[PDB]
């Protein structure tokens, strides 16, 4: 029950999810799952500098994410 | 609640970005996913990317290859991201 | 179920399975399961056979797991059912 | 339907994981792909040193381990054709 | 199932885990998941070069829970 | 038991330390049953590099397919 | 089959070979429907050979396997 009520109240907000493979994503959460599956809108990708800026949503896949934050 | 695997479906028929595992991307017309992040593209466009050392100055060039395909399976334990091009 | 059915349609069409170890096998699909491992019958190595480890197979079963891509050409799929059955199918695996 | 049930006690090869290619004979399997297998031997070695190619008899490969089993046209019991040792050795299914 | 772990309810035991991690400690509670309370808890990590040399690369982490989905083997010490 | 040792530690410090060299260091909000944890204003560490990797704020859903040990109280 | 045969081959020498290319050598006293093992009297040892420790029990995460080798019988 703690991790759904997480879930419903981070909906909107900013944060910072890794992967397994250690790449970073910002962004606004627009929507995740149960199985930890994510949408983010605006998303930047990190690991040695910049790598990518993302110009819609993307989609990750929730058995290769590592965590998900709030960023502030 | 729209899921993200819902919302992923609104682009459906349309020309999606996918960053695989091993260095390479697709980029082609996503005409179905399932959950686990099975797809099959139509008119897909695979590039790998590697990376050339020089073997006297450590010195990384960056070079790539592509290959075309009409339709293609992915299976989803590939698959790190999605998004558009 | 989706790509377990859709794996069903293409039974008795030439494909080309390409794998996590880079080889790439041209053959005949025989079967499928609910994993979606692939027996394929009249195997030949595609791009070369630079991997000449079977030669003397004709027809192999492919563990599901070790799939990396499978070939397919555009005759052989109604691209409205897969789009179809899809939306319909992201809507049942989690309601 | 894609059983393993027509490579039953007739001689195989299969590809592991690691990318050690195996001829061996197919004595049992489960629905998990756990390999029963009997009279293994490698393929990259038996071009130097014919009596090391044989590893063992009796051994079991665990199913997660297990890429690709294929059918060979064995003649009878003691007998197959080729074999290799100049070609850029076979990866994993990890990449 | 198969091991009962009351036997080793008390003791030092040896566990590998899935990662490449060695922990060894005092085993002090235990349930059906394999999931493990250990008292004195020593981790020690695996480098190219710590070997038979595995004492350098020690850590101590006290009270901990060794989570039952990554033990790989369980041995006594 | 162990998952009662774990409930102990809802509000505590906790050190939750994966299979790779990586560690997270913060209080424990709670967990569900496959132990995917809730962690509030989070330390990440890798151990190899002997560095943080980032001061999180807020709180954090660490996963726990990744999770190989649990600390209560942190480090020290 | 082959779990029938684990089955069966309790209190046989067996050879493991684990995912982290570490050799068990023991005698089989139990597995389960899962392939997790227990073994009496063992030898745990490295791909290239390094001998790091012996014990009188241990037990195998089925999950963990490479594969086992058997006795020829």
């Amino acid at each position: 029950q703690t991790p759904s009520d997480f879930l419903k109240q981070i909906i909107g907000r900013p944060v910072v999810v890794k992967l397994n493979s250690g790449v970073d994503y910002r962004g606004v959460l627009a929507c995740l799952d149960g199985y930890m599956n994510i949408a983010l809108e605006q998303t930047e990708e990190y690991v040695n500098g910049q790598l990518k800026n993302k110009y819609g949503d993307a989609f990750i896949r929730g058995n290769n994410v590592l965590y998900i934050s709030t960023q502030k | 609640v729209e899921e993200p695997l819902d919302l992923i479906r609104l682009s459906l028929d349309e020309r999606i970005y996918v960053k695989m595992r091993n260095d390479r991307e697709l980029r082609g017309r996503l005409h179905a996913y399932d959950q686990h992040l099975n797809m099959i593209l139509g008119d897909v466009e695979e590039t790998v990317t590697t990376i050339e050392i020089d073997e006297e100055t450590y010195e990384e060039i960056y070079k790539s290859t592509k290959r075309n395909i009409p339709m293609l399976f992915v299976r989803g334990d590939g698959v790190v991201l999605v998004a558009p091009p | 179920m989706l790509f377990y059915s859709f794996f069903k349609s293409l039974v008795g069409k030439d494909v080309v399975v390409e794998l996590k170890n880079d080889l790439s096998i041209c053959g005949t699909l025989h079967s499928v399961d609910q994993y979606l491992n692939i027996k394929l019958t009249d195997i030949s190595v595609t791009d070369p056979e630079k991997y000449p480890h079977m030669l003397s197979v004709k027809n192999c079963f492919i563990r599901g797991s070790v799939v990396r891509y499978v070939q397919l050409p555009a005759d052989e799929v109604d691209t409205q059912l897969l789009q179809d059955a899809a939306r319909k199918e992201a809507l049942q695996q989690k309601q | 339907t894609s059983a393993l049930e027509n490579y039953i006690n007739r001689t195989v090869a299969v590809i592991t994981s690691d990318g050690r290619m195996i001829v061996g004979t197919l004595k049992g399997f489960d629905q998990t792909i756990n390999l029963i297998l009997d009279e293994s031997h490698e393929r990259v070695f038996s071009s130097s040193q014919g009596v090391e190619q044989v590893v063992l008899g009796l051994y079991i490969v665990r199913g997660d381990n297990v890429a690709v089993i294929g059918e060979i046209d064995e003649e009878t019991d003691s007998a197959l054709d080729l074999g290799n040792i100049r070609a850029e050795p076979l990866n994993s299914v990890a990449h | 199932s198969i091991l009962d772990l009351s036997k080793y309810i008390d003791k030092t035991i040896r566990v590998k885990f899935q990662g490449g991690r060695e922990a060894s400690g005092i085993l002090k509670g235990f349930d059906p998941l394999l999931n493990l309370v250990l008292d004195g808890t020593i981790e020690y990590m695996r480098d190219p070069d710590d070997q038979y040399k595995l004492t350098e690369d020690t850590r101590q982490l006290g009270l901990v829970v060794c989570r039952g989905t990554s033990v790989v083997l369980i041995c006594p010490q | 038991l162990p998952l009662e040792l774990v409930d102990k530690c809802i509000g505590s410090r906790i050190h939750i330390v994966m299979k790779s060299d990586k560690e997270i260091v913060g209080t424990l909000l709670g967990f569900d049953d496959f132990v995917n944890m809730v962690l509030e204003d989070v330390t990440e560490f890798e151990i190899t590099p002997e560095g943080r990797r980032i001061t999180k704020l807020d709180q954090i859903l660490l996963n726990g397919n990744n999770i190989t040990m649990l600390v209560p109280g942190g480090e020290g | 089959l082959p779990l029938s045969l684990l089955k069966t081959a309790q209190n046989h020498p067996m050879l493991v070979e684990l995912k982290n290319g570490e050799t068990y050598n023991g005698h089989l006293v139990s597995c389960d429907n899962w392939m997790n093992i227990n073994l009496r009297e063992v030898i745990c040892t490295s791909r290239d050979g390094d001998k790091f420790w012996r014990m009188p029990e241990c037990y195998i995460r089925g999950s963990t396997i490479k594969y086992l080798r058997i006795p020829d019988e």
